[PDB]
C-alpha cells in the first residue's frame, strides 16, 4: 500500500465483518463481534460513488454513427475518412482504459489513506489509557465494557486514567 | 481487554488493472465495458427497419424487378444492406453521384411515392411500351425498372416531346431518370428515329443537356450499349422540364420526403425481429447504461461509446484479502 | 506555554470540483475559461475587416449593382459576410467551383482592382452595350455586373473574338468571367447571330471549351436563361487567351492578389468599431491570456483553445475551512 | 483528506493568519500571535505556480480557424468536415476538464501532506519537551519564551529540558 | 550498536520533469523519444526502394525519355521522389486524376511492364511513325513517349479505328492513353485528317467520350497545343475498347499490378544504402524499440509514434542525492 | 517528497549501498556496512518495470504514415486533410509529455512511500528496544550483533527476547 495500512501493518481483512468497509473487533469481558464504522465508511461510499459518477458524466454517449461510401476514383476521401475513425478510436480506447488504470490505483490508495487515519484516529484518543500491539490492535490498560467500547468508536473517550506501568 | 482497526473483506474474485500491478483482487467494481448485444435487427421508437435484402438502394430506388417486395415500403427506422444485396442498376451504366444519393437518404425518415408522370397520359406521341430488356427479365420474360419509362419512337417518329412537373407537395422531390446510350448508330435509329438527339433536363438550380455517346463496348449482362441514372432533388414549388428528341428514361415514379435525423444505412446480416431497442448496432441491439462497448463502431440511436478494449473494470471497494 | 500547527482560511468563496467531491470551497484559484467577449468585430493589426452587407462573395467580386459599396475596398483583415448577405449572382446560374475561391479568398489579405480588358477600346466589333438585364437592375433600371461585360454582336454580325492578357503585375491574376446560355435557338441568333457558337479559354495550366446548351427551363429572377460563372488564378508572367463566336460574358476588370495567411471569412451580425483586438470571434473580440474559452468555435487571430466548458476552475490554495 | 491533517486531526483552519498558507499559533507568557512558515509556504508557491504554467503550455493556443463551405454535391465531404471538428471538439473538451479535475485533486492533497509535513517536523524537534494534546497542538513542558519559539519555527531548537 | 535506514544514491546526472518541479536529477531513467536515425534510405524486407531521381511518377509511368532509367524497375519496397523530380508531362496538359493514380502506386509492390497493343503490327492502317516533338526531345533530336503512341493520319486518311484488349494476366492491368487537343482547325487536319473526331473509352467499369478542344493557348515548352493522359484499372477478365476519329495517344505498354500494403511515396534528398531496417523516414532509418520518436511524420514500416518533443524521459529511480 | 521521508527527516541518500534502492546501515560491535532489502527493492522493480509496460503498451506504434497530393481545386480537401494531421499530432504530443510528467511524480512519491513504509516497518518491530536518533537512525538499547542484525532486516525481531532494554532503558 501506498500508505502501508492494508495489506501493510495490517496483514490481512475480515470476512466477518460484512455492514461495511472499515471496522472494529473489540474482545471485551461480555463477548467479542464485529462492529463497522459508520462516519468513515459513508464518506468513502460518497466518495467512491461520485468519483465513478464524474468518470461517466465526461464520457459522453454515441449517437447515430454510419459509415460513408465512396467510388473508385475517390480513394484519397476514403482513406482520409478512414484515417479520421481510426484516429478517434485509437484516442479513445486509449482514455478509456488509461482512465481506468489511474484511477484504480487512486482508489485503492484511497482506501488505503482511510483505514491509516481511522487507527491514528484511535491511537490519539487513547494515549496512554493503551498500547499498540502490531496488526492495527491496542491492548487496554483501564479495562473498557460494551459501553465504553461504542465511546471509542463514537469519537468521544474520555481518558479517565491510571495505567499499570 | 483489546480494540482493532481492520476492512472489510469478502469471497469476490473480480480482478482489477492497475498501472503499478496487473490483476488484483477487489472487494467491489463495476464494469463499465459493454460486450452483449442481442443478434437481432430491432424497431426503433417503435418503427421497423427497412430490409433491402438481395436489393441495394440503387435497386430500391430505381425499381429493379427483383426488389418488388419495397414497392410497399414508406417508413423506416433505418435502412438495412446484406451480403447479397447485388440487385441493384440491372441495365449496364454509371449512376451518377450514387454515394452523394445514400448520403441524402441517411437522412429520410419517409417518404411519399407517386406518379410524377403518368406512363398512359403523359406521352400521347411516343411509344410507352416495347421498353423492356433482356437484361432486366422479370418472370423469365424482358422487363424493365417499376419506376422508369423507356420512351421509344412511334412508328418511325420521334417527334420533340417537353415535359414539366411543379412541386406541390410541400416536401422536396427526389427525381430520378436515365439516358440511354446505344451500341451502334442503327439502334440509335432503330429505338429513337433522330440520329442527332438529345436530353435536357432543367429546373430552378439543375441544368444540363446530354448528347448520345454512340459506341462498341464490352458485353456487360449482354449489354455492349450503356444507361447513365440521375437524380436531382426538386425544392418546394419548384419546376423541372425535361426536353428530348431521343434516348431519354422518362421518370414514372418519384419520391416526395421527409427528413429526419438519427436514421442510417447499416450492412448486416443479422435477422429482424419484432423488438424494440433505443440503441442498435449491425450485430445486434443493446440495452444498456454502460459508458463503453466493444461490439460494433457502427451505431444507430443513443449508444455507448465504441472502444477496441476488452475489458474495463473499475475499482469502487478495497484490495480483496481474506487471508484465511 | 504551547504552540500549533496550522494552516490558511480567508472569506473566499470560490467553489471548484475534485473528481471524489464536487463543490469544494478553497482559498485560491485561478479561472482558465474566458467567457467574456466585446460583442464587437474590430481591427486586427490596425487593418479594419471587410462588410459585405447585403451582399456574398459572388455579389463583391462579380461586380454586383448591389454591391457598389463594395468597390473601394482594397485590403482588409477579414471578411464579414451577415444573416443578409444575399445579393451574390443576380443572373441565375451556376457559380463554378465558388467555394473553391472562397477558400483561395480566405488566404488573401488585399488585392489592387483592374481594367483587364478596357470595355471602351478591347471590342471594336462587337457590341459593349445593349448587354444589361431585368435580373441585374439598378435604380430602377435594367443593368449589369460592373466587373464584367455582357458582349453582343453588332448589326447582325458576330465576328469571332480573340483578346490575352500578360501578367505583368508580379502577382497572382484572378479573372473571372461567364458563359450565357439562352433559353431558345431564336434568342441565340438575336444575341450572338451565330446558331453554333463556342467559347475557348486558355493560359498554361487553363484549357477548356465552352458551348452554349440551350434548353427550356423554369424562370428564375425572370430569367428562362442561364449564365455559368467561371474564374482562374493566373500566374506571374503568364498569358490568357480569350476566343469565342458568341455567348461570352468577357472579363472587364480583374483583381491582382496579394497573399497573407491569418486572415478568413466569417459570418456575423455583430457591428464592426473603431476598436483593436489580437483575436475575432463572430459574437465578438476577446482580450485574454486564458487558455480557453467557450465562445465560438470560429476564430481569427491569436486565440485561446475552444472548449464547451461552462467552468474549468482549477484550485491553487488550500479548502477553505473558517470554522467560525 | 488524503494524509488526514486539513479537515482531520486538525478540524479547521485560522482565518487570523493572513501571510502564509501554514503555520503556527504560540501562546506564551509574554502574549499570543500568528506566524506563517516561510520555508514550506513558499516551496508550495513554487509548486503550485509551476503546476499552473505546465498545464497552461501544454494547451497550446488557437490560430485562426474558420469554416468551409460545401456545395448540394458535396455533402458526405461536409460531415466529414463536421465529424471531425466535433471530433476534436470532443476530445480537447474532455481533456481540459478532466485535467482539472484530476490536478485539484493532486492539489488539495498536496496541501494536506504539507500540513502532516510540518507537524511531524517539529514534534521530531520537541519529543519529550512537550505532549501532544489534540488539534495538532504542543503543550510545553520546559516552559518556551519568544526567543525559543522563533527556534522552533526555524528548524533549529535545542533541547535543554526536565520535568516532567 | 545502531542501525540506519537509507536509500541509493549515484553520479548519475540524468535528470526528468515533473508537473511541480523541474529539473530533477534521479538514480535511473529511461528514455523514450527517437531522435537519431540513419541519414540514409534504406531497404525494407531486404528490397531496395525505387529511385525516381529526376523524374516524378508521371514521367516514370508514361515513359518520358529523361526516365530511361527506370524502364527496369520492376519491384520496389518504397518509392523516392527528391527535389529535382521535375520530368513528368514533357507534352503540356492535364494527367487527370493524377493524384489518385498516385494513391493507387502507393498500395502497389511491384509490376511486370508489357506491350499492350504492339506498335508495329496493331495500326496497319495510321502513320505510327511521325508522331515525335520537340517537347518530349531526346538525344538532340524530336522524341515521345516510350509506353505511348502518339497516331496520325496516314497520307491524308484517317479511317476509324477500333481496338480491344483482354485482360488474362490474373492481375488488374494499369492501361494509360492520351487525348491530343491541337491549336488550330489547320492543325487538327494536318494531324487527323478529320475535322469532326472523337475519342472512345470503355471497359466494364469504364465508359468515356472526348472530344479534340481546339483553341488558341500561350506555348508551353513551345506547344499551343496540349494533351491530357488518362488512366484505368482493368480489371481481370475485363476487356477494354480504343474507338477513334482522331486525336488519341494509343496506349503502347501497360502494366500487370502486384498489390502489397505496407508500401508508399515519399519525398527525400537522403542517399540511399545497401543496408536494412524495418523504418523508414525521409531523414533516414531508425533501429529503435522506442514508442516515440521526433524525428518525421512520414514513416514507411513498422515505426515509433511520432510526437513534436523535444524530451521525453521518464524516471524509474529516486531523486539523487549525493551530499558529499 | 509528497511522504517527507526522502529529502526529508532522511536529507541524504548512500552512494555506498549500491545492491538496491533502498536497505539499512548498521554500525555494530562487529563492524559496519551496507545492506540491501530485497523484499522492498524487488517489489518497486516490479511495479516500475510494470509502470514502463503498461505505458508502451497504451501508445501502440505507427505503421506506413504518407501523405496525400491534392490539385489547385482541392484547396479546401487538403486543407482538411492537413487539418487531421497536425489535429492529430497536438493531441498525441500533449498526451505522451502530460502522461510522462504525471507519471513521474507518481514514481518519485512512489520511492517516498516506500522509505517511509520500511522505516515503519522497524520502528513496529523494534518499540521499547531502540530509541528514534533523527535521520531514520536507530540507537539500540540492548546490544545488537550481526546475528540479530539480520532478523530486523528479516521481518523476525524477537522483542520480549529482550528487557535488558529495560535494563539501559535508564
Ligand atoms: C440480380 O442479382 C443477381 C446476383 O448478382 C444476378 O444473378 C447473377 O447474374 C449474373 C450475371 O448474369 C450471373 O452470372 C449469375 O449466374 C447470377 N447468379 C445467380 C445466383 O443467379 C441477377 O441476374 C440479377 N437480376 C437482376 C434483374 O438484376
Ligand atoms: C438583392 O437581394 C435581395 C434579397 O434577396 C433580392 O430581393 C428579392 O428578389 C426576389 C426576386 O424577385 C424577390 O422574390 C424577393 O421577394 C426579394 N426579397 C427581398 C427581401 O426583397 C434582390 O432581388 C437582389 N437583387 C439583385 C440585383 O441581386
Ligand atoms: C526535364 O526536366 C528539366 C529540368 O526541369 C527540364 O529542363 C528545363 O526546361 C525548361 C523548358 O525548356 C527550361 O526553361 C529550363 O531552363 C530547364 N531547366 C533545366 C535545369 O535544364 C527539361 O526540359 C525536361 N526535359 C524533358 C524531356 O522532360
Amino acid at each position: 500500500g501506498l500508505f502501508g495500512a492494508i495489506a501493510g501493518f495490517i496483514e490481512g481483512g475480515w470476512t466477518g465483518m460484512i455492514d461495511g468497509w472499515y471496522g472494529y473487533h473489540h474482545q471485551n469481558e461480555q463477548g467479542s463481534g464485529y462492529a463497522a464504522d459508520q462516519k468513515s465508511t459513508q464518506n468513502a461510499i460518497d466518495g467512491i460513488t461520485n468519483k465513478v459518477n464524474s468518470v461517466i458524466e465526461k464520457m459522453n454517449t454515441q449517437f447515430t454513427a454510419v459509415g460513408k461510401e465512396f467510388n473508385n476514383l475517390e480513394r484519397r476521401i476514403e482513406n482520409l475518412n478512414k484515417k479520421v475513425d481510426d484516429g478517434f478510436l485509437d484516442i479513445w480506447t486509449y482514455n478509456a482504459e488509461l482512465l481506468v488504470l489511474l484511477e484504480n490505483e487512486r482508489t485503492l490508495d484511497f482506501h488505503d489513506s482511510n483505514v491509516r487515519n481511522l487507527y491514528e484516529k484511535v491511537k490519539s484518543q487513547l494515549k496512554n489509557n493503551a498500547k499498540e500491539i502490531g496488526n492495527g490492535c491496542f491492548e487496554f490498560y483501564h479495562k473498557c465494557d460494551d459501553a465504553c467500547m461504542e465511546s471509542v468508536r463514537n469519537g468521544t473517550y474520555d481518558y479517565p486514567k491510571y495505567s499499570e506501568e | 481487554d483489546t480494540i482493532c482497526i481492520g476492512y472489510h473483506a469478502n469471497n469476490s474474485t473480480d480482478t482489477v488493472d492497475t498501472v503499478l500491478e496487473k490483476n488484483v483482487t477487489v472487494t467491489h467494481s463495476v464494469n463499465l465495458l459493454e460486450d452483449s448485444h442481442n443478434g437481432k435487427l430491432c424497431k426503433l421508437k417503435g418503427i421497423a427497419p427497412l430490409q433491402l435484402g438481395k436489393c441495394n438502394i440503387a435497386g430500391w430506388l430505381l425499381g429493379n424487378p427483383e426488389c418488388d417486395l419495397l414497392l410497399t415500403a414508406s417508413s423506416w427506422s433505418y435502412i438495412v444492406e446484406t451480403s447479397n444485396s447485388e440487385n441493384g442498376t440491372c441495365y449496364p451504366g454509371d449512376f451518377i453521384d450514387y454515394e452523394e444519393l445514400r448520403e441524402q437518404l441517411s437522412s429520410v425518415s419517409s417518404f411519399e411515392k407517386f406518379e410524377i408522370f403518368p406512363k398512359t397520359s403523359s406521352w400521347p406521341n411516343h411509344e410507352t411500351t416495347k421498353g423492356v430488356t433482356a437484361a432486366c427479365s422479370y418472370a423469365g420474360a424482358s422487363s424493365f425498372y417499376r419506376n422508369l419509362l423507356w420512351l421509344t419512337k412511334k412508328g418511325s417518329s420521334y417527334p420533340k416531346l417537353s415535359k414539366s412537373y411543379v412541386n406541390n407537395k410541400g416536401k422536396e422531390v427526389l427525381v430520378l431518370w436515365g439516358v440511354h446510350h446505344p451500341p451502334t448508330g442503327t439502334d440509335q435509329q432503330s429505338l429513337y428515329q433522330n440520329a442527332d438527339a438529345y436530353v435536357s433536363v432543367g429546373s430552378s438550380k439543375y441544368n444540363r443537356r446530354f448528347t448520345p455517346e454512340i459506341a462498341a463496348r464490352p458485353k456487360v449482362r449482354g449489354q455492349a450499349g450503356r444507361m447513365n441514372y440521375y437524380w436531382t432533388l426538386l425544392e418546394p414549388g419548384d419546376t423541372i422540364t425535361f426536353e428530348a428528341t431521343g434516348n431519354l428514361i422518362a421518370p414514372w415514379y418519384a419520391f416526395a420526403l421527409n427528413r429526419g435525423s438519427g436514421s442510417g444505412i447499416i450492412t448486416s446480416d443479422a435477422p429482424v425481429h419484432d423488438c424494440n431497442t433505443k440503441c442498435q448496432t449491425p450485430h445486434g441491439a443493446i440495452n444498456s447504461s454502460l459508458p463503453f462497448q466493444n461490439i460494433h463502431p457502427v451505431t444507430i440511436g443513443e449508444c455507448p461509446k465504441y472502444v477496441r478494449s476488452t475489458k474495463l473494470r473499475m475499482a469502487t471497494g478495497l484490495r480483496n484479502i481474506p487471508a484465511r
